[PDB]
RNA sequence: GGCGACUCUCUGGUCUGUAACUGACGCUGAGGAGCGAAAGCGCGCCGUAAACGAUGAGUGCUAAGUGUUAGGGGGUUUCCGCCCCUUAGUGCUGCAGCUAACGCAUUAAGCACUCCGCCUGGGGAGU
RNA sequence: AAAAAAA
């Protein structure tokens, strides 16, 4: 049971993972386009991004999260939708970060 | 490059119908327009004696039922083999109307052509026979592969 | 899966079902389980694979059958193909091909069907039927063909001509412009038939370009004989009987502040600073409802017109020029029958006291916005000496306007500042100059007063709970806003709101942050593309852009019919005291039709004003050929690039003129991406361009990439 | 497009003035180019040292 | 050749202005010494090098136009701003002249003087 | 392609 946390979205060209953690980086929950049953083209899409983002977000709200810091990696098209999806799930987003090298 | 103009046929002198003339020219063999002018005027007297209606009332009704609305056209882009439903241009409707009317009239069992042409018109007018069927046939086929176009 | 897939299909098959997103589905159907949420998705995969539910591009789900008959408005292209705008605009553009449009015209309502193929990114529509005919009439040049006639439509959006028979020639020769009352329409291969209505005049005439647009849009025109009779009978001076029951305000310092070319002076203004630090604001509005009485000839015409329209070269007024510029006008130094709103406003901008009453004022002076700025901002002594009695009032006006603005921004109002422009033409209609319409302090002063007046009137009648007309602005479209909120996340911003329920303040908080940055024009432009339009309505639904729940238009009855209605409702409810049930039921019946009509007439007017602006904008630049300009990339469509010159003139730059490389539109990051040379053309970038093709007739201007 | 530092008679930019420097970074933290802030090259260089000195002592953030 | 996070320490050169001083103390520089890539190879040697803006150094002279970097002088103007002049650097365009042509053109490949390096058909052979 | 508001 924790309130504040980070959401590490990895949107690649092939897949969207979404982990959510605490401030110490311990995984609270996660979901992904592949674990959403999307396959091939669909895993790349921003539809599958929001699906995974919300699937893990709603998993985090069970543990009782409210505020998320986001961190993004990878060049995929999913970050845009996924981050809105964290706001649309209910969780308020503060600091955005794009940690893409 | 620019659609060639179709040859302007004269009206049929007794029914004043360029449709009826076009039938004559469709029926004409080896440039014997005389034989075909006789046959039709013999066939339309047969229609008027049986029905009592004007031959023009029946013949136009016959064409309505033979005349196609949609046709199958072969399209083979890459694979495709698509039987593209194509709307029959109003000139090609009459074309296929008169072609089928004559083509199936010649194939009928009756002894003389004047009777054969009369009976095919009478059958066409009653929404039956073979020439009406042929329109249905291609529409049934056009409905079958209607998912292309 | 099978169970839910059927249960979902059964729910979607209900007649009341509308398109629902993944989240919205499991709300009416109701799902709360984490493992049932894991069950939903592979089910959506299956139903969409089997062709049982189709995904609308807005990520809403509906059976192929539900969408099948989209019944959108025809968005036809000038070349001869088309796209579509479905009933719910959430659905994307469905492609209607030249071959299968089947007698559909740009703007008609249809029932296009889907194709089981697509040779591109777009869904393939097909006009299997026309649910409704639109384009009732077209304007155009008449042309003689093969011993026949054929009016060619003004716009190229109709790709065919209109068959003119000789009985509908009626003047139209090779040259003459004419409207066509289409007496028949296309038929497979055949064209539309018609007649000749108004012989506008030879097509190549100066002032036909306007007159052609005057009839194209279906704008108003010349006052009917009964309206002109009533206008002629209206007194040029106030009768002593009309001064009865009106508060005398003539001996007070009351003035008008308008543009230099304004003859239709609606509003008067006085401000007195009180000893407690509050201000007393006297807003006085021309009493048009006195002259233009209910069910009069001018009233029926004013309803028909709906608003004044301000074309580049002329004004088409809502009420006759004799009234609008004469007795109704608050001309300087005369008695004026005016409905007033007198407001005491505290240091936080809150209206503590207010009174609405009938009155008569003596316009001490007619001021310009330019003069008032020079007094207040430039501190100009010469204009101060000239208007010495007004100078103390202008200082109190400046402070109150600041207080009202500070309230309005703190309430959360969204203040964009897209540079509007005023095309300057002579009396012959030649475009001598074009310049930016600078809203400085004096304009922003009058704006705030009219706003608080309008809010106060609207608030009063909300609490009176009587039938009344409001000026509403809905919350922005949740799909367009969703794309905007994504777009502003490219830059690292976070907006404290959802696409369903965003607070106006949140959208202002972006506009403030981006001020003076490379993400300023881009964001602002995508925020507009997510904004809607404002309209009149009998229900108090609130004004999103002004962030207030109570708004109406009271302060311009010469030029807006809803303001003349408010004036009559004020006279009905407050002055005459008629708040009986029969009076309410009568107005409750009449207001919805007036509101919907007047809102349609406003949109028609604005479209026409813009059309003439864009027209004379080309006319101005029919000599700019070659001349290079440093103008910013205002828009990046896939078919080219759009560059606004500083003076608000935009022009096109296709890949045809992107000669160096084969560029590509990145939608997510609103930009042009070239690859062969490795180039980048984002929006808002300051660049150079050259005028190549100002085609005035279609209102085109073209540029070429001189550079960045 | 004017140099803020010349315009306002400023000769020395100070890595301690956090809100002064804040006008010359993006929200992520990226130093905004001369072409967009209109700074003079002389000052752009003074500015950039200051921003980096700021970043070291956690007055400003690092990029994205 | 090169040299890009920040700070401190130590340290080299250049530019502008004033002329207080010295009073030709200057230029070039075989040889020599030192610096000096992936080399090549055990921090050491090696040290050849599209180590080719394909252009030696120094000096003076010979149209212009325009941009940028670091200074100076002046002008109005409150500084700013905007204009004018100027020094040093770095670009683009362009005369005269030069060039086989291409081009170069006050950052010369022009017009001159001093000193150095270097070339004298292609292979064979950088053997 | 084009928001308030004003003209």
């Amino acid at each position: 049971n924790i309130e504040s946390g980070i959401a590490h979205i990895r949107s690649t060209f092939n897949n969207t993972i979404v982990t959510i953690t605490d401030t110490h980086g311990n995984a609270i929950s996660w979901s992904s386009a592949g674990a959403l049953g999307f396959r091939g083209s669909r895993k790349s899409t921003p539809f599958a991004a929001q699906m995974a983002a919300e699937t893990a977000a709603k998993g985090s709200i069970e543990h009782g999260l409210k505020t998320l810091e986001v961190t993004v990696k990878g060049p995929g098209s999913g970050r845009e939708a996924a981050i809105r999806a964290l706001q649309a799930a209910g969780l308020e987003v503060t600091a955005i970060r794009d940690v893409t090298p | 490059k620019g659609p060639v103009a179709k040859r302007d046929v004269l009206p049929d002198p007794i029914y004043n119908s360029k449709l009826v003339s076009r039938l004559i020219n469709k029926m004409m063999i080896d440039g014997k327009k005389g034989k075909s002018q006789t046959i039709l005027y013999k066939s339309f007297d047969i229609i008027k004696e049986r029905t009592g209606n004007d031959a023009m009332e029946v013949f136009e009704q016959a064409l309505k039922n033979i005349m196609p609305v949609l046709e199958v056209k072969a399209r083979r882009v890459g694979g495709a083999n698509y039987q593209v439903p194509v709307e029959v241009r109003p000139e090609r409707r009459t074309t296929l109307g008169l072609r089928w009317l004559v083509n199936y009239a010649r194939l009928r069992g009756e002894k003389t052509m004047e009777e054969r042409l009369a009976n095919e018109i009478l059958d066409a007018a009653n929404n039956t026979g073979a020439a009406v069927k042929k329109r249905e046939d291609t529409h049934k086929m056009a409905e079958a592969n209607k998912a292309f176009a | 899966k099978e169970a839910f897939m059927e249960k979902l299909l059964s729910f979607m098959k209900e007649e009341a079902y509308k398109p629902l997103t993944v989240q919205e589905l499991e709300e009416m159907l109701n799902i709360t389980e984490a493992e049932e949420f894991k069950e939903l998705v592979k089910a959506l995969v299956a139903l969409e694979e089997k062709g049982l539910i189709v995904r609308t591009r807005s990520d809403r789900y509906g059976i192929p059958e539900k969408m099948n008959l989209i019944k959108g408005k025809i968005s036809a292209h000038a070349k001869g193909f088309a796209f579509l705008l479905p009933e719910d605009t959430s659905l994307s553009d469905v492609f209607i091909p030249p071959n299968e449009l089947n007698t559909a015209m740009n703007g008609d309502i249809v029932m296009v069907r889907l194709n089981s193929q697509s040779s591109g990114s777009r869904q393939e529509g097909t006009v299997i039927r026309i649910l409704e005919r639109a384009i009732q009439r077209v304007v155009g040049t008449y042309t003689e063909t093969r011993n026949f006639g054929f009016v060619i439509p003004d716009d190229k959006k109709i790709t065919s001509d209109i068959f003119i028979p000789k009985n509908g020639k009626n003047g139209a020769a090779e040259g003459h412009k004419v409207v066509v009352k289409l007496t028949s329409y296309p038929e497979g291969r055949m064209n539309a038939e018609g007649e000749v209505e108004t012989i506008l005049g030879h097509k190549n005439d100066p002032g036909i370009d306007i007159l052609s647009v005057i009839h194209k849009h279906g704008l108003p025109g010349e006052f009917p004989a009964d309206a002109m009779e009533q206008a002629s009978s209206t007194p040029d001076t106030i009768d002593e009987k009309d001064l009865k029951d009106r508060r005398d305000l003539r001996d007070q310092v009351i003035v008008t502040i308008d543009g230099a070319d304004a003859k239709d002076l609606d509003d008067a203004v006085t401000v007195t600073k009180l000893d407690d630090g509050s201000y007393k604001l006297g807003v006085h509005i021309a009493d048009v409802s006195h002259y233009v009485t209910e069910n009069s000839p001018i009233d029926k015409e004013a309803l028909e017109r709906g608003t004044s329209v301000y074309l580049v070269d002329r004004v088409i007024p809502m009420i006759p020029h004799r009234l609008s510029n004469g007795i109704c006008s608050l001309n300087p130094k005369v008695d004026r029958l005016t409905l007033s709103c007198e407001m005491t406003i505290n240091s936080q901008g809150q209206v503590t006291e207010h009174e609405i009453f009938q009155s008569v004022i003596k316009t001490t002076e007619r001021m310009t916005y330019s003069d008032v700025n020079k007094i207040l901002v430039d501190d100009d002594e010469e204009l101060k000496q000239k208007y010495e009695p007004l100078v103390p009032m202008f200082k109190d006006m400046e402070r109150l306007a600041q207080i009202l603005r500070d309230k309005r921004m703190d309430r959360g109002a969204v203040d964009f500042d897209f540079k509007e422009a005023k095309v300057l033409v002579d009396d012959e209609g030649a475009v001598k100059d074009v310049v930016i319409r600078e809203r400085s302090v004096a304009e922003k002063l009058i704006e705030e007063f009219m706003l608080v007046a309008n809010e106060t009137v609207a608030e009063h009648f909300h609490w009176m709970n009587v039938p009344f007309i409001y000026r509403i602005h809905e919350e922005p479209n949740a799909e367009k806003l969703q794309k905007f909120l994504e777009f502003v996340t490219t830059f690292g911003y976070v907006v404290k709101g959802t696409a369903g329920n965003i607070h106006p303040r949140a959208l202002q908080s972006i506009l403030d942050a981006v001020r003076d940055r490379p993400e300023e024009t881009v964001i602002s432009t995508v925020m507009l593309r997510s904004m809607k339009q404002a309209k009149y309505d009998p229900q108090s639904l609130g004004h999103f852009g002004l962030s207030t729940e109570f708004y109406t238009h009271f302060t311009s009855p010469i030029r807006r019919y809803p303001d003349l209605i408010v004036h009559r409702l004020i006279r009905t409810y407050l002055i005459n005291g008629k708040v009986d049930e029969a009076t309410q039921e009568k107005w409750a019946e009449r207001l919805p039709d007036i509101a919907e009509h007047t809102s349609s007439m406003e949109r028609r007017a604005v479209d026409a004003e813009r059309e003439t602006d864009d027209l004379k904008k080309a006319e101005y630049m029919l000599d700019k050929i070659g001349e290079e300009f440093d103008g910013m990339i205002s828009s990046v469509t896939n078919f080219g690039m759009f560059v606004e010159l500083p003076n608000t003139i935009e022009g096109l730059v296709h890949v045809s003129f992107m000669t160096d490389d084969y560029y590509r539109f990145d939608e997510q990051h609103f930009a042009m991406i070239g690859e062969r040379t490795g180039n980048v053309f984002r929006i808002g970038d300051e660049i150079t361009v050259k005028v190549v093709d100002v085609n005035k007739d279609e209102r085109n201007i073209d540029f070429e990439i001189v550079g960045m | 497009k004017v140099c803020y530092f010349t315009s306002n008679g400023i000769t020395h930019i100070d890595y301690k003035d956090v809100d002064l420097l804040k006008k010359f970074v993006s929200e992520r933290g990226k130093i905004l180019p001369r072409r967009v802030t209109g700074t003079n090259a002389k000052y752009q260089r003074k500015l950039t040292a200051a921003i980096k000195r700021a970043r070291q002592m956690a007055l400003l953030p690092y990029v994205s």
